[PDB]
């Protein structure tokens, strides 16, 4: 398929950055777009043969580069809080539609006031009620992740070292710690059900594990509190008779 | 040190009609250092008797100020705003335009 | 062209959904075709046509004879056709304009629990005070905190698989010590 | 949202002996009082009249804390000469800038305390009114200095008491102006640019507060690319003026439409020729 | 109301 590269990246606002795509296999042509919370993708610039060929409602700032093995770059300059975005790579061949449009993942990239704005999050996870075990004979965990900023997080459930996803549901947007602030921290919280004699297996380990993408290596850090460096914050509990 | 050139816009407080009096004003952001001479000109002549607004300044640190008198626009009267600023090799000279 | 569609659709597991796309201004040099955005995920296509209804594996496109709608027919949904659907009218030509996105409706997928049996249960931290509000049928609105120090999510449904079982909830928690969870979700 | 914020400019004068103090205090986009060191008495002098009333007890302790807060901007004027190791010959400004946000619910959302030396980032409070930023090594030793002296602790009593109370006085005795947004007077303008082609442009007069968005449309689509826009600018009475500009050509006028976003407005605006 | 006098730089 196609490969855009980073999957997550943050900047301060002033800030250049560059993205990369990779078309599809046996596509020539790279379309880049951007997509803003609750928003459709928004249509930047189409290359074909090294060379813009049509450009949407963006400015100058945001430049394009094909190279000669079809592969793309988005360039943008003077970054400003509003360009934080997921950035979508779809390709295709010879500007035609005969070979479909495949789409990437996309980059997150997230444009902050401050390195400061950014924490990790805390992870916790929270045992089954006795409650619920005696009335259903099921058993939920749940697992809250806490205090992050950015939305940069993937959360997975990992029972004796192996993902799961049956019994599994995760909050599909997480929640604003303090919602008038225009950059709160955010929560998330999921859940693992299981049978209550798997819970009561002491021999069954339970871990809730959140991938955080944060700042790089090369972002200077000047506060007391930790680095929030991309980081895989886990919790875990084992299963009680 | 880091020294910021003044933006100036000049306007009237009312949209203009010839005969009606109005406020003449030379609006001047984003300079820094605050030090600044800003004078109204009328037919290229200096209008005396200018205040201007206390100094304040934005989020990025740059100073403003608003300059303003009466005036009664009229159909051949020129008016003009004249900045000198350290970032001013000379002084910027903006003319007063009723459509802008 | 351009197209419209719904904000959102709502639906249960099991039903045939359809989505309509209204396009009045489509040329006869443009076609019609439909993408989904899962989470996390980038549009993937699901079907194209341009007069006659077609079929594939995913869903149904069904084309009225003016062109001026079109509607994307899915046959019996599950939890994981949940995803944002686009309706988009491309250019035929080549080289002419590139896939423009308009807004997409947001598909909602929920689950007719059997035996319901709502309950609140607090839970306590593995190393700190959670309640978990679960086995609530689908129909139930979960209300966000009024107060400033309770966070309250929104509902969920996983399925156990291996049991044939499956269950909303949703999740509430405070710092503060007059926390009590009997009231949390009322 | 409403703030109160207060902006310091102290600016040191080779040969003129003391610096020149300038404090300006706000309620959103309304100022309401001023203090300059070169007043024949200084003094605090209201600007507002929901200030206009307050007693002579009220104006003289503020005036105590501007003629401090003077003298105490010509000692640190004079340390950050020593810091960055200038001479006495030049002139230098230390600006400060703090203030409270009150959330939509009346409590306090965000308070902050920040400081620039000639135009740049000094040292700031941070989000928490606990700890500091310095943007270079002379700040950090002011940073060390105010945190053995507990500064944040000084600052973080303000910010979250006396600051959030004063706002909401303010805010309940200036109701009638500060709660009201008045809507912008708006009308689009027709100037010829050449044979084929015209400048429309889109005005918004009288309105407050100062956040406004317009823009110009073309068959629904933002041109924002080809749009020119002044920058936010007083009309002198306590409003704020704005346009936007498109060149469009003759003919095609009725293609374009301005579009008004302002709190006082019930729905967006939506403006042609 | 303004802050009062705090730590001189
Ligand atoms: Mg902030
Ligand atoms: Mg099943």
């Amino acid at each position: 398929g196609v490969t855009q590269s980073p999957t997550h990246l943050i900047k301060t606002r002033g800030q250049q950055v560059t993205l990369r795509c990779s078309p599809k296999s046996g596509h020539d042509t790279v379309s880049w777009y951007q997509q803003a919370l609750g928003q459709g993708p928004q249509f930047i610039f189409q290359y074909y043969e090294e060379e813009e060929r049509q450009r949407g409602n963006f400015p100058d700032r945001f430049s394009g580069h094909q190279f000669p093995n079809y592969s793309s770059e988005l360039n943008v300059n003077a970054l400003l809080l509003g360009d934080s975005a997921l950035y979508l790579c779809a390709s295709s061949l010879g500007e035609g539609r005969v070979d479909g449009y495949t789409f990437g993942s996309g980059t997150r990239l997230t444009v902050v006031e401050d390195l400061r704005n950014v924490f990790p999050p805390e992870v916790a996870v929270f045992e089954p009620s006795e409650a619920e075990i005696s009335h259903t004979q099921k058993a939920t965990l749940v697992c809250l992740a806490t205090g992050f900023y950015p939305d940069h997080v993937e959360l997975s459930w990992w029972v004796n070292g192996k993902e799961v996803h049956s019994g599994v549901c995760t909050d599909p947007q997480p929640l604003k710690e303090q919602p008038a602030l225009n950059d709160s921290r955010y929560a998330l919280s999921s859940r693992l059900r299981v049978s209550a004699t798997f819970w009561q297996n002491p021999r069954n380990h339970f871990r809730c594990q959140v991938q955080f993408y944060g700042l790089s290596e090369n972002d200077e850090w000047t506060q007391d509190r930790a680095k929030p460096v991309t980081q895989i914050v886990s919790a875990e509990a084992w299963g009680r008779a | 040190m880091i020294q910021r050139t003044p933006k100036i816009q000049v306007y009237s407080r009312h949209p203009a009609e010839n005969g009606k009096s109005n406020f003449l004003n030379c609006y001047v952001s984003g300079f820094h250092p605050s030090d600044i001479e800003v004078d109204l000109l009328k037919n290229g002549e200096r209008i005396e008797k200018v205040e201007h607004s206390d100094l304040s300044f934005s989020k990025d640190w740059s100073f403003y100020l608003l300059y303003y008198t009466e005036f009664t626009p009229t159909e051949k009267d020129e008016y003009a705003c004249r900045v000198n600023h350290v970032t001013l090799s000379q002084p910027k000279i903006v003319k007063w335009d009723r459509d802008m | 062209a351009k197209t419209t569609q719904p904000i959102s659709v709502d639906s249960y597991e099991g039903q045939e959904v359809n989505i309509t796309c209204s396009h009045n201004n489509i040329a006869t040099n443009d076609y019609i075709t439909w993408y989904q955005q899962f989470p996390s995920q980038g549009p993937r296509f699901i079907i194209q046509g341009y007069k006659t209804k077609v079929t594939n594996e995913v869903a149904s496109l069904f084309i009225p004879a003016d062109r001026k709608s079109s509607t994307l027919s899915l046959p019996r949904v599950s939890l994981s056709d949940t995803a944002v659907y686009y309706c988009l009218v491309g250019d035929m030509d080549q080289a002419g304009t590139a896939l423009i996105f308009g807004k997409g409706t947001t598909l909602s997928v929920s689950s007719d629990i059997q035996n319901p049996d709502p309950a609140v249960y607090q839970l306590r931290d593995s190393k700190k005070s959670v309640c978990l509000f679960t086995d609530f049928d689908s129909q139930t609105n979960v209300s966000q905190s009024k107060d400033s120090d309770v966070y309250i999510t929104d509902k969920c449904v996983l399925d156990m698989r291996s049991m044939d079982f499956k269950s909303n909830s949703a999740v509430a928690w405070s710092n503060k010590s007059d926390f009590a969870c009997a009231n949390a979700f009322n | 949202s409403h703030s109160m914020r207060y902006f310091y400019t102290a600016v040191s004068r080779p040969g003129r002996g003391e610096p020149r103090f300038i404090a300006v205090g706000y309620v959103d986009d309304t100022q309401f009082v001023q203090f300059d060191s070169d007043a024949a008495s200084p003094r605090g002098e209201p600007r507002a009249p929901w200030v206009e009333q307050e007693g002579p007890e009220y104006w003289d302790r503020e005036t105590q804390k501007y003629k401090r807060q003077a003298q105490t901007d010509r000692v640190n004027l004079r340390k950050l000469r020593g810091y960055y190791n200038q001479s006495e010959a030049g002139s230098h400004t230390l600006q400060r800038m703090y203030g409270c946000d009150l959330g939509p619910d009346g409590r306090l959302l965000r308070g902050y305390n920040q400081f620039a030396y000639d135009g740049k980032d000094y040292i700031a409070l941070n989000e928490d009114l606990r700890s500091w930023t310095a943007a270079d090594k002379a700040a950090q030793i002011t940073q060390r200095k105010w945190e053995a002296a507990r500064e944040a602790e000084q600052r973080r009593a303000y910010l979250e008491g006396t600051c959030v109370e004063w706002l909401r006085r303010y805010l309940e005795n200036g109701k009638k102006t500060l709660q009201r947004a008045e809507h912008p007077k708006t009308h689009v303008t027709h100037h010829p640019v050449s044979d084929h082609e015209a400048t429309l442009r889109c005005w918004a007069l009288g309105f407050y507060p100062a956040e406004i968005t317009l823009t110009w449309q073309r068959d629904g689509e933002d041109q924002t690319q080809d749009t020119e826009l002044v920058e936010t600018r007083p009309a002198g009475d306590g409003t704020f003026q704005k346009w936007a500009a498109v060149v469009v050509p003759s003919g095609e006028e009725q293609r374009y439409t301005c579009h008004v976003q302002h709190e006082g407005l019930p729905e967006p605006l939506t403006l042609r020729w | 109301g303004a802050d009062g006098v705090g730590k001189s730089l």
